[PDB]
């Protein structure tokens, strides 16, 4: 048994792990109190949930997750939350001071102050694991600790557990529910310094899952809490092998492994179903072909884009509930069939199944119904591209005319910084277009 | 289509299905740092002199 | 109030469509570069779909199919049809043809035609040279580019003696319906057609440019060297006894219908974020035995001067307010 | 990011902050002693941006009250919330400045301004995390104009890394008091240009215009231009005042808002213009109506760099955000192209007093260089002829100090055209 620590960054990031810490509570059956009646060994063992959860001689099951956050009020709600007593106070820090939605205030300003006191806490927690594999780190891509912050500490990380993996899961901004006009700079800053420290990155955009929850969810207007429980829906998903007994992706080595064949594309595309609302109240269950071709419809990806106008290099399908391999195959059939899916030719046209049985849980009283089966289908395609060339000229819009550079320039950062990360982002986008596209 | 590397356990299974064969240091790092922090005070030292 | 952009100053076709928005009262042009647009009319070349539909309160809608390339390009098409289970190798309605880089199957079979005395004139292009001997295509071609059957025997207008295509005008809107212009155009060739001269390349290309300048007879039977289908339909009657439904149009619907279905999986914006339309122009052959063969499709394709105002209010009707409507007798027939 | 300190300087400031608070202890269910009777949790979860809490259940503004005279704050102190700010944060002179920038700034405010910055520091070294300053005050007379620019660079000296606000009232001839209106408001200019962050530009020609035309006021009294400078203070500040994702503290909106430092002066409005039921699409349709802005500036004469809005009230959001959608691109012309997605719209469900829904405009407009056209204006014809400058030159002032500060607001009007010109 080797552990994963967690690490939540910003108002995002703290959320969405609350969500997420919420939904494993659920599906691993513990208690707000951290007590787990099915759990025979008492303060310890090297079960399969123990990769997230340590134990402690009274039978609380702790989270293996430090909450960072520059601000205090919503790091707060965990602490008085449903769920407070299963989190020691060393593991939520908090400052007084946020990073006002700016990248360099986030990364220069504040998070020199506080990067030794969170990585102090995380040496805490990586001095409990026998065999720590790594860190999965949620944070937005617009907010200024979620980027700044977040570089910084994956810097540092790198640094200090060299050898270690590290997986995201990044918010990418939409404009329906952001909170600031500079996050394609902030996004375009942070994913310039992380790309070097993070081996395989899960965008999700703001934009898919508020769609998603307003066209099947039937939520006229989504707020976070909406959002998040779908989010963290999906991150159960890919978590899901890493907590359970099986055999696919069992060590966050084998993400990269299954996932990402060349360390810049590190970012697979996320494609989830189904979505159901609770409140339909008479609901047709989906078999294992409906879900799996849903897998290739865009409407219900993570992020918006069109993969048969890229080229695919890997894909994995994560089936729960009532799934057999037969019916898994008949329905890859059906669909290479009639659809587009076409890989790079130094790659296998293949798939990579696993099935875990328990069908997926659902928060008491919220929004998703619960279905017998469902699929995340995760694939390393070169369309997801188009959301770097959305952001990309955002950022070229504002910054041809240096609006809200100053903001920036006043944290202490350089104006180069800017064009130095705008050139990693057009070196990616040709990445992506050398991979994917034929004369 | 073949597949392979079928394992079952008590809870799922797994396999594969193929269609068709084909760092900075820490004292760089708190060099930036304290770069960005000296240009910060160089901003707010031109600042207090305007200001006298 | 609609928005629209245009960043295709140099389309004729859309020109005529962006008057037409505004004389409606209804719709208002937008700076190219804004992104609050109901309508794109978009670029030839690296039109940013990836930048299409996102944008929040905007049903976004452009007039081209991402992917579409794949059937308007000579190579592609070539491909596409090879390789496509729907149309096969077996396809009767596209000359033989093969892809060649500046070569051993389209060596294979001018040899089964060598040694068997049959007609073994190809012809060779790209995005001319006419020759019965491989050698000098091949040596053309190096100084990507097809190489396809020339068809020896095309029908033959009277008087004149003289060659044609025709061209059909296609739209498809949002919902992949398919429609056909009710008004094609023949491209005719002024020059007697001469089986024994492929090497004055007049009366053997009938591309409007090519006839106004090297053709000395330009504009004598028809103005310009443009026939329509009242006149070529009633030249059918009149001389073989047949409709120009009946003989050529049944296959030029079958041919549209199979390439456009064929792709349809591959650019269809059913449930994409944004819609697509386009305006297609197919080029067809036929022979003496009244035997229609497609040449190639148009992806950005201009009309006949005298139906411009016809196709663009159809466009503006069947592909523009059917998603964006304003506050019988249609010029299409639609192929389902 | 929590407490803000507010500080009123001048008869306009002090009068204008009077109402204010008022205005924002009704919202927060705070009555004329400081206790709190309100109904919503809602009412207290961000009352410590405003408001000190003390002995008991009380609750004290954290405002400072300055004058170079007694009477105006002798009439807050007699006022209906008098006696809820703190006795020792009432610092006035006796001399008066005059309506004279000169004794603002430089002698009579020179001589009080260190006992302000006493209290200041009094009131900041008791709080949590110090967000930053709001100021109120006119431009047109003399302690406001003066001794609160004054303040502010003293302010800008000790605490160079907070935020500085400023809700600033243009002088017009239509309001006026004295014709050396322009000067004063020239010289404050500067000022403001070099140390705010975010101003507030509360034009009293507007302000007139609202009263006559709209709300059918033939007589405008400086209490009817308040009332409507009152309901904008509280709409501009709800983002502040109440739990929200969006603009919730003073430095964010300042990200939000300023995309070069120097053009950080915003035209603010509100909706429904009052002295009963008002739809969203009417709410946003009237917001973004020029006949609606506190500056009298034709939106339609220049380009948006950012805009707020804020809705209050119990309303659709979906229809909110379809309004809001529909305004931004059915006028997409008027919002510049390089800076994207530059509105942002946010929905508190607590409406203001009076209302069961009202919407808040905040825009970064290049339009607001008419009203500093109009200020050079008034200012260059009489410094053409010297007229008027005895009464500074009196205090110590020399002509080239007004030289400069006119060619500093020619520059500010040049950079705007610029910007609308982009
Ligand atoms: N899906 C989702 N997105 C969120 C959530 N909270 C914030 N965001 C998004 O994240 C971006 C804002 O970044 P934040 O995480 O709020 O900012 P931060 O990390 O706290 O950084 P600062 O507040 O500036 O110090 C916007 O695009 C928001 O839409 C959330 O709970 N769920
Ligand atoms: N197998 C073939 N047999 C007989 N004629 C042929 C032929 N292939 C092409 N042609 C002739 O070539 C002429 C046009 O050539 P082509 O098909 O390349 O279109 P084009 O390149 O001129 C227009 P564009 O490329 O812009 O769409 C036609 O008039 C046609 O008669
Ligand atoms: N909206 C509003 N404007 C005022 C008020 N009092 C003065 N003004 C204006 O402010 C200018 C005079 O400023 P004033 O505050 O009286 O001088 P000070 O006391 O020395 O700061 C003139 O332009 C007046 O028209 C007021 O109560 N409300
Ligand atoms: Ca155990
Ligand atoms: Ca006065
Ligand atoms: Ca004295
Ligand atoms: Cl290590
Ligand atoms: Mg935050
Ligand atoms: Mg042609």
């Amino acid at each position: 048994m080797r552990e994963c620590i967690s690490i939540h960054v910003g108002q995002a990031g703290v959320q969405i792990g609350n969500a997420c810490w919420e939904l494993y509570c659920l599906e691993h059956g513990i208690q707000p109190d951290g007590q787990m009646p099915s759990d025979k060994t008492i303060g310890g063992g090297d079960d399969s949930f123990n990769t997230f959860f340590s134990e402690t001689g009274a039978g609380k099951h702790v989270p293996r997750a430090v909450f960072v956050d520059l601000e205090p009020t919503v790091i707060d709600e965990v602490r008085t939350g449903t769920y407070r007593q299963l989190f020691h106070p060393e593991q939520l820090i908090t400052g007084k001071e946020d990073a006002a939605n700016n990248y360099a205030r986030g990364h220069y300003t504040i998070g020199k102050e506080i990067i030794d006191l969170v990585l102090d806490r995380i040496r805490k927690l990586a001095d409990q694991c026998t065999g720590l594999q790594g860190f999965l780190v949620f944070h937005s891509f617009g907010g200024g600790t979620g980027s700044g912050f977040t570089s910084l500490l994956m810097e540092r990380l790198s640094v200090d557990y060299g050898k270690k993996s590290k997986l995201e899961f990044s918010i990418y901004p939409a404009p329906q529910v952001s909170t600031a006009v500079v996050e394609p700079y902030n996004s375009i800053l942070t994913t310039h310094t992380t790309l070097e420290h993070s081996d395989c990155a899960f965008m999700v955009d703001n934009e898919a899952i508020y769609d998603i929850c307003r066209r099947n969810l039937d939520i006229e207007r989504p707020t976070y809490t909406n959002l998040n429980r779908l989010i963290s829906q999906i991150v159960s998903s890919i978590t899901a092998s890493l907590r359970f007994d099986g055999a696919l992706n069992v060590d966050l080595t084998e993400f990269q492994t299954n996932l990402v064949p060349y360390p810049r594309i590190h970012f697979p595309l996320a494609t989830y179903a189904p979505v159901i609302s609770a409140e339909k109240a008479y609901h047709e269950q989906l078999s294992v072909a409906e879900i799996t071709n849903a897998c290739f419809e865009p409407a219900n990806q993570m992020v918006k884009c069109d993969p048969r106008h890229g080229k695919y290099m890997a894909c994995c399908l994560l089936y729960r509930g009532d799934v057999v391999p037969k019916d898994v195959n008949a329905a890859i059939a059906t669909i290479k069939t009639k659809r587009s899916i076409q890989f790079v030719d130094w790659c296998p046209t293949g798939f990579k199944v696993g099935i875990n049985y328990q069908p997926p849980t659902v928060v008491p009283g919220g929004d998703l119904a619960k279905v017998q089966r469902a699929v995340c289908m995760l694939s390393n395609t070169t369309a997801i591209a188009e959301a770097w060339a959305r952001l990309d000229h955002k950022f070229d819009l504002m910054y041809a005319k240096r609006a809200f550079v100053h903001w920036y320039v006043g944290e202490g950062m350089e104006e180069g910084e800017f064009s130095e990360a705008r050139e990693d982002m057009a070196a990616l986008e040709k990445d992506y277009e050398e991979v994917g596209v034929d004369s | 289509m073949e597949v392979i590397e079928l394992n079952k356990c008590t809870s799922g299974q797994s396999f594969e299905v193929i269609l068709k064969p084909p760092d900075p240091s820490l004292e760089e790092i708190q060099k930036k740092l304290e770069a960005a922090e000296e240009r910060r005070k160089y901003q707010e030292a031109e600042l207090l002199k305007h200001l006298a | 109030m609609y928005t629209f952009v245009v960043r295709d100053e140099n389309s004729s076709v859309y020109a005529e469509v962006s008057r037409l928005l505004l004389a409606t009262g209804q719709w208002k042009r937008l700076r190219k570069d804004n992104p609050r647009f109901n309508l794109m009319l978009g670029e030839r070349n690296r039109l940013p779909f990836g930048r299409l539909g996102h944008e929040p309160g905007l049903v976004q809608l452009v007039n081209y199919y991402r992917g579409a390339d794949k059937l308007c390009r000579k190579a592609s098409l070539v491909k596409l049809i090879k390789t496509s289970p729907e149309l096969s190798e077996s396809c009767t309605w596209f000359p033989e043809s093969y892809v060649i880089y500046p070569r051993e199957v389209f060596l294979a079979a001018y040899n089964r035609r060598r040694e068997g005395r049959e007609g073994n004139v190809w012809i060779a292009k790209s995005s001319i040279l006419i020759s019965s001997e491989a050698s000098e295509l091949l040596d053309f071609i190096d100084e990507v580019h097809v190489i396809q059957k020339y068809l020896e025997k095309p029908l033959l207008l009277e008087p004149g003696h003289r060659k044609f295509d025709i061209r059909s005008w296609v739209l498809v809107d949002h919902l992949y319906n398919i429609y056909l212009y009710r008004e094609g155009v023949l491209r005719t060739s002024s020059e007697p057609y001469n089986s024994a001269n492929f090497q004055d390349k007049t009366c053997h290309l009938t591309n409007h440019c090519i006839q106004k300048e090297y053709s000395k007879n330009y504009g004598r039977y028809e103005e310009g060297n443009e026939m329509f289908f009242e006149e070529f339909n009633q030249y059918l009657m009149d001389a073989l006894n047949t409709t120009l439904e009946n003989s050529i149009l049944l296959q030029i619907k079958h041919i549209i219908r199979s390439c456009l279905m064929c792709i349809e999986p591959a650019i269809s914006t059913k449930h994409l974020h944004y819609q697509s339309f386009q305006l297609f122009g197919f080029d067809f052959m036929v022979d003496e035995e009244l035997k229609v063969w497609l040449i190639e499709v148009n992806g950005a394709p201009a009309c006949a001067q005298k139906l411009y105002a016809e196709l663009c209010q159809g466009i503006v009707d069947v592909a523009i307010s059917s998603v964006f409507p304003l506050a019988p007798t249609s010029i299409f027939i639609k192929l389902h | 990011m929590r407490e803000i300190v507010h500080i009123q300087a001048g008869q306009c400031g002090n009068q204008i902050g009077a109402k204010f608070w008022e205005v924002i202890s009704d919202e927060h269910g705070i009555d004329p002693t400081g206790s709190y009777h309100g109904d919503s949790d809602l009412q207290l979860e961000r009352i410590n941006v405003y408001y000190n809490e003390a002995t008991g259940n009380k609750y004290v503004p954290r405002a400072i009250l300055v004058d170079l005279e007694p009477g105006t704050m002798d009439s807050v102190r007699s006022g209906p919330f008098g006696q809820i700010f703190r006795p020792d944060n009432f610092v006035f002179g006796q001399s008066g400045a005059g309506n004279n920038w000169a004794k603002g700034h430089y002698t009579e405010g020179a001589e009080l301004v260190d006992s302000v910055l006493d209290v200041v520091r009094k009131e900041s070294e008791s709080c949590d995390c110090l967000q930053g300053f709001q100021l109120t005050h006119s431009l047109g007379g003399g302690t406001g104009s003066g001794m609160g620019t004054l303040l502010i660079s003293k302010i800008r000296e000790e605490y160079p890394d907070r935020i500085m606000n400023t809700f600033s009232v243009m002088p017009s001839p239509k309001v006026s008091d004295t014709v050396v209106e322009p000067y004063n408001a020239t010289l404050s200019v500067h000022q403001l240009v070099e140390n705010t962050d975010e101003t507030y530009c509360i034009d009293n020609e507007a302000l007139y215009d609202i009263c006559f035309r709209t709300l059918k006021l033939t007589t405008p009294t400086y209490g009817d231009l308040n009332h409507l400078v009152s309901a904008t203070m509280s709409g501009v500040t709800t983002c502040l005042r109440f739990p929200g994702q969006l603009n919730a503290d003073l430095r964010k909106l300042a990200v939000n808002m300023v995309p070069f430092p120097r053009l950080h002066f915003f035209m603010p409005g509100f909706a429904p213009l009052t002295s009963r039921a008002l739809t969203v699409p009417e709410l946003t349709q009237q917001m973004f109506d020029s006949k609606n802005m506190m500056a009298a500036c034709d939106p339609r004469h220049g380009r948006y760099l950012t805009v707020a809005a804020i809705f209050r009230g119990r309303m659709s959001m979906k229809e909110v955000d379809e309004q809001m959608l529909n305004v931004q691109n059915k006028n997409s012309s008027y919002f510049v192209e390089w800076i994207p997605n530059n509105v942002k719209t946010a929905v508190c469900d607590i409406p203001p007093r009076g209302l069961k829904m009202s919407a808040t405009f905040i825009g970064n407009s290049t339009a607001i260089q008419e009203l500093f056209k109009r200020i050079s204006e008034q200012f260059t014809a009489m410094f053409r002829r010297k007229a008027f400058l005895h009464w500074y030159t009196g205090e110590g002032m020399d002509e080239m100090e007004f030289t400069e500060a006119e060619s500093n607001m020619n520059d500010l009007v040049s950079e705007y055209q610029q910007y609308q010109d982009a």
